[PDB]
RNA sequence: GCCCAUUCGGGUCUUGUAAUUGGAAUGAGUACAAUGUAAAUACCUUAACGAGGAACAACUGGAGGGCAAGUCUGGUGCCAGCAGCCGCGGUAAUUCCAGCUCCAGUAGCGUAUAUUAAAGUUGUUGCAGUUAAAAAGCUCGUAGUUGAACUUUGGGUCUGGU
RNA sequence: CGGCACCUUACGAGAAAUCAAAGUCUUUGGGUUCUGGGGGGAGUAUGGUCGCAAGGCUGAAACUUAAAGGAAUUGACGGAA
């Protein structure tokens, strides 16, 4: 990983899923980026920012993930009353 | 004769996907295979084995042949191609194509303390295909590549230098066999050291970044 | 009744025979270091071998700790001494990684053919089998000596004998020999 | 599942001898310990045994490959047994001749059959003190009868 | 390799082949000596002779696969034989029997039996038991083997080292 | 809360049929009993033991052999539809 004194080797430094960790793989063919643009006043979507968020493969897979998404967003502060703490 | 269908390929053409490092890292499908022999102009490409293959017939069989390519170099990138034709060349061609298409990363890791560059697996990694175990543990330095031949071979192409392997199971469904040491190196990238507990950015795609240039006009 | 003399069987078959690629690379191993047979790249190998399974053993103790400290900075001494490992490259972790051409290389085999006195490999084994080159000045007829590198600069012709030139030597003096009964 | 076996910590004895239970399924270990080379096998679990020829029999192999293998019925001397042993390369048996002193070994197996000589489980080595082998070459001669 | 490639070619520079030939060693042999040694041998040390394919001569196994290397030639024609196993043999044998080539190992190499590895095919590490061999027909049950959580935690104040 | 019971993906499995257990196993260790180690010879021989017997429990080797099996795939076939 850091030879020596630094000199990053291994490259391809993996993105890791939003919701669960999970390092997303190489041919990880059913992770997804969502891209969420960035909010502003009075309408407003602001061109070219956004929250990003990867999601690993088996949370889709599973159904858990969109739920997964939205307690992201809550936690962000995307969204309001949408992702309880409790259930 | 070039021409690309898919926006990764087209963007590929233009000039604004490096290396295939990026599209690792957004996990962007390859179905086409020119993309990777750009990225990665060393790339060997070794025959494993032919097994001629029969269905049967109403009269006689129907024989193909299931041609086991292993690809790579010696930067930490491998890919495995399986395809069964009846022309032989033919076959092998495809094999090929499949290996480049498949072309998958290696996390190639210290047998114990840094000093100089990386020709181990990181950690004990395995994979599994059929009743075929192919167990890879990382060695020290030197040591070589000690393996089933074809094992060896793939490790070589890899550009692992030394690792210790456990293959159990039928190993001599060398296919099988092969297929569960791909799996193995790939699980390398995707088990999680504490050197990444580090968060990451999440860097925009290629794909979304570069979209003007990519899709047709 | 005195004590068994001990013996190893050192020098050690690879474990298959026919590794087409393997016997390859063994006979351009020979070919480079002029081998009479497999045999010596088998006991250099084996001699290697010992040499990274120590490095190992010292491997598996903490550097820093006191037999690994001692023992690994004394064999990596001895490699230096040798000739084998370098002078950059004296951290244990290095010999760990020598391979058997470096080994070979350090002969007195190669060290005739690397410092001229011969021409062509073959020959310089064949002037060491003969009689002639002195390591010091007592006469080695071994190719797989392993030169000290210390004493690699005192590799001479033989004090005795021709090249060196003491006396001519055998053929010279029958001609000679010849010349006179003309 | 705890998987069969007992993973205590004072489990010992019983993991021993369940293991000992279980070698006797082993063929090899229950050949070892009870002797079955030493009171069967005819030669004594040795490599080597000298025996009579009786006389010279062919016998004809098992099926694919057809032919008569020119074997000898031997009489080992050290147990009294009679026992068949192949006869090697060309002609060779003719070489051996009739109530010659012949030197067997083993056909490879560990016992059992060699390949299509069924009911055969020996070479013929050395007859009268020779080699068959020397003899077929002609690099060493036969000491006359 | 090339100064130049109007066609050549010198071949200025480097390598391999010829019963050419020639100079230079050699110790395996022998042998005064001297060494050794209880005395000898032998070693090491030496004088002298002793190499040119005729020798001062390397064998063993193999040459389809497993597994390194012959779709060479003839003799054979289910024979005789090889073949651990797969198998080859039935008039086109690359597997038998000979020559040449050729491989492997090499003053060693084969065969036989044991045995260890390979065998996670004896399994504690470390196997299997729905169907491949394997769950007692069922429950009871002494030995054995095992067996829920709970009793002194946390903070400060100096003080030796590495 | 309880026993006699479907669908998808399996990331868990599995040789696969399939399996919500036959999962949490080369990322190998919750606690235990029992059973198996190529096929045959053979559930025989023998001895024990249990029985009125028939048989039961217990249980070999010699010798033999390169397959015996399993699962499925395509065929071919079937007095199957
Ligand atoms: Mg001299
Ligand atoms: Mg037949
Ligand atoms: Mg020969
Ligand atoms: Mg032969
Ligand atoms: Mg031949
Ligand atoms: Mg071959
Ligand atoms: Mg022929
Ligand atoms: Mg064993
Ligand atoms: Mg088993
Ligand atoms: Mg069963
Ligand atoms: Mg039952
Ligand atoms: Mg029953
Ligand atoms: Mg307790
Ligand atoms: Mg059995």
């Amino acid at each position: 990983m850091e030879n020596d004194k630094g000199q990053l080797v291994e490259l391809y430094v993996p993105r890791k899923c939003s919701a669960t960790n999970r390092i997303i793989k190489a041919k990880d063919h059913s992770s997804v980026q969502i891209n969420i643009a960035q909010v502003d006043e009075e309408g407003r979507a602001i061109p070219g920012e956004y929250v990003t968020y990867a999601l690993s493969g088996y949370i889709r897979a599973r159904g858990e993930a969109d739920d997964s998404l939205n307690r992201l967003a809550q936690q962000d502060g995307l969204l309001k009353n949408v992702w309880s703490y409790s259930r | 004769g070039w021409v690309p269908v898919t926006k990764l390929g087209r963007l590929v053409k233009a000039g604004k996907i490096s290396s295939i490092e990026e599209i690792f890292l957004h996990s962007l499908p390859v179905k086409e295979f020119q993309i990777i022999d750009q990225l990665l102009p060393n790339l060997k490409d070794e025959v494993m084995n032919i097994k001629p293959v029969q269905k049967q017939t109403r009269a006689g069989q129907r024989t193909r042949f299931k041609a086991v390519v292993v690809v790579g170099d010696s930067n930490g990138h491998v890919g495995l191609g399986i395809k069964t034709a009846k022309e032989v060349a033919g076959a092998i061609r495809a094999g090929i194509i499949i290996a480049k298409l498949s072309v998958i990363p290696i996390r190639r890791g210290y047998w114990g303390t840094n000093l100089g560059q990386p020709h181990s697996l990181a950690t004990k990694t395995s994979g599994k295909c059929g009743s075929v175990s192919v167990r890879l543990i990382p060695a020290p330095r030197g040591s070589g590549i000690v393996a089933s031949p074809a094992v060896k071979k793939l490790m070589q192409l890899a550009g692992v230098e030394d690792v210790y392997t456990s293959s159990t199971g039928s190993t001599r469904t060398l296919e099988n066999t092969l297929k569960a040491a791909f799996v193995a190196i790939g699980n390398t990238y995707g088990f999680l050291t504490p050197n990444l507990w580090e968060v990451q950015a999440l860097t925009p795609s290629p794909m979304d970044v570069y979209a003007d240039y990519a899709t047709a006009s | 009744p005195r004590a068994p003399r001990t013996y190893s069987k050192t020098y050690s078959t690879p474990k298959r025979p026919y590794e087409s690629a393997r016997l390859d690379a063994e006979l351009k191993l020979a070919g480079e270091y002029g081998l009479k047979n497999k045999r010596e790249i088998y006991r250099i190998s084996f001699q290697l071998s010992k040499i990274r399974r120590a490095a190992r053993d010292l491997l598996t103790r903490d550097e820093k700790d006191p037999k690994r400290l001692f023992e690994g900075n004394a064999l990596i001494r001895r490699l230096v001494r040798i000739g084998v490992l370098s002078e950059d490259k004296k951290k244990l972790d290095y010999v760990l990684a020598l391979k058997v051409e470096d080994f070979l290389e350090r002969r007195l085999q190669t060290q005739v053919y690397k410092l001229g006195l011969a021409k062509s490999v073959h020959h310089a084994r064949v002037l060491i089998s003969q009689r002639h080159i002195a390591v010091g000045k007592q006469i080695v007829n071994i190719p797989s000596f392993m030169v000290r590198l210390e004493s690699e600069k005192h590799i001479d012709f033989a004090r005795t004998s021709p090249f060196g030139g003491a006396r001519p030597g055998r053929v010279a003096r029958k001609r000679a020999a010849a010349a006179g009964g003309e | 599942m705890g998987k069969g076996k007992p993973r205590g910590l004072n489990s010992a004895r019983k993991l021993r001898v369940h293991r000992r239970n279980n070698r006797w399924a082993e063929t090899t270990y229950k050949k070892r310990l009870l002797g079955t080379a030493f009171k069967s096998s005819p030669f004594g679990g040795s490599s080597h045994a000298k025996g009579i020829v009786l006389e010279k029999i062919g016998i004809e192999s098992k099926q694919p490959n057809s032919a008569i293998r020119k074997c000898v019925r031997v009489q080992l001397i050290k147990n009294g047994k009679k026992v068949t042993a192949f006869v090697p390369n060309d002609g060779c048996l003719n070489f051996v001749d009739e109530n010659d002193e012949v030197l067997l070994a083993g056909f490879g197996r560990k016992g059992k059959a060699k390949g299509d000589i069924p009911g055969v489980r020996f070479k013929v080595v050395k007859v009268s003190g020779v080699s068959l082998l020397a003899l077929w070459k002609e690099k060493k001669e036969k000491p006359r009868s």
